[PDB]
């Protein structure tokens, strides 16, 4: 639910 | 362990060259003209040769920032082998940190340099922003004139970071074991790097270790100054607006 409340920020980890 | 920790202070140093534009060991010699001359602004006029227009412009580097912090933090070894979650969380809470850190080599007690070491803002312009935006800067360069008579460098700077990002007790960290035993060894790396750098001073570990509860206290006061913005001041760049909302 971070990932998912992060989109943003979850994209510039992968 | 040693020898080991001294490999780690030159993994961190190269990663940190490769991901951050302007180092402290450039932006000093610009700001004491001993490079081989920015743009200087002290007033509108020398602005477009108001205070929403700087306001705005700012979030252009800051959005930038984050992917560089990001991109950093993906080569602190261990940090892509956490839960995806606690990655999110450990940005969250300290990209603002780590700019307020960077922004300190890139002031003096007279002003700051801006896009890259193309210009210089002047703090008397800066605090001379029509209320509440005056105030923004000042607790940021208060913080860089002490912060920056420790006389650290990027080989310094690039542990340090480091050990920021790795907090254990940031607000909602799924597992903080793994993420505590990470700083731990970050933490020794920067004290024997402070011993081998800077020999003479006796306890700049225990000074520089003070700094780190500063940060999180020019984070807290800065979001409590853009709340009232955005109550009174009718954007952000979404990324500002992800990492700002429940922090
Ligand atoms: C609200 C917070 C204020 C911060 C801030 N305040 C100003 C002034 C108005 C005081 C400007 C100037 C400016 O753009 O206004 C245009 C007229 C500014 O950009 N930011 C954002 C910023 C973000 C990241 C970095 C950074 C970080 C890590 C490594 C390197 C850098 C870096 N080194 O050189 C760069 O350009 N970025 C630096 C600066």
């Amino acid at each position: 639910s971070l990932t998912e409340r992060h989109k943003i920020l979850h994209r510039l980890l992968q | 362990e040693s020898a080991d920790l001294r490999a780690l202070a030159k993994h961190l140093y190269d990663s940190y060259i490769k991901s951050f534009p302007l180092t402290k060991a450039k932006a000093r010699a610009i700001l004491t003209g001993k490079t081989t001359s920015p743009f200087v602004i002290y007033d509108m006029n020398s602005l477009m040769m108001v205070a929403i227009r700087i306001f705005q412009g700012c979030q252009f580097r800051s959005v930038e920032a984050v992917q560089e912090i990001t991109e950093y933090a993906k080569s602190i070894p261990g940090f892509v082998n956490l839960d995806l979650n606690d990655q999110v969380t450990l940005l969250k809470y300290g990209v603002h940190e780590i700019i307020y850190t960077m922004l300190a080599s890139l002031m003096n007690k007279d002003g700051v340099l801006i896009s890259e070491g193309q210009g210089f803002m002047t703090r008397e312009f800066l605090k001379s922003l029509r209320k509440p935006f005056g105030d923004f800067m000042e607790p940021k360069f208060e913080f860089a004139v002490k912060f920056n008579a420790l006389e650290l460098d990027d080989s310094d700077l690039a542990i340090f970071i480091a050990v920021i990002i790795l907090s254990g007790d940031r607000p909602g960290l799924l597992n903080v074991k793994p993420i505590e035993d990470i700083q731990d060894n970050l933490l020794q790396a920067l004290e024997l790097q402070l011993k081998l750098n800077h020999p003479e001073s006796s306890q700049l570990f225990a000074k520089l270790l003070q700094k780190m509860t500063d940060l999180r206290q020019i984070v807290t006061e800065h979001v409590q100054l853009l709340q009232v913005i955005k109550k009174t001041e009718t954007s952000l760049h979404p990324l500002l607006q992800e990492i700002y909302k429940d922090l």
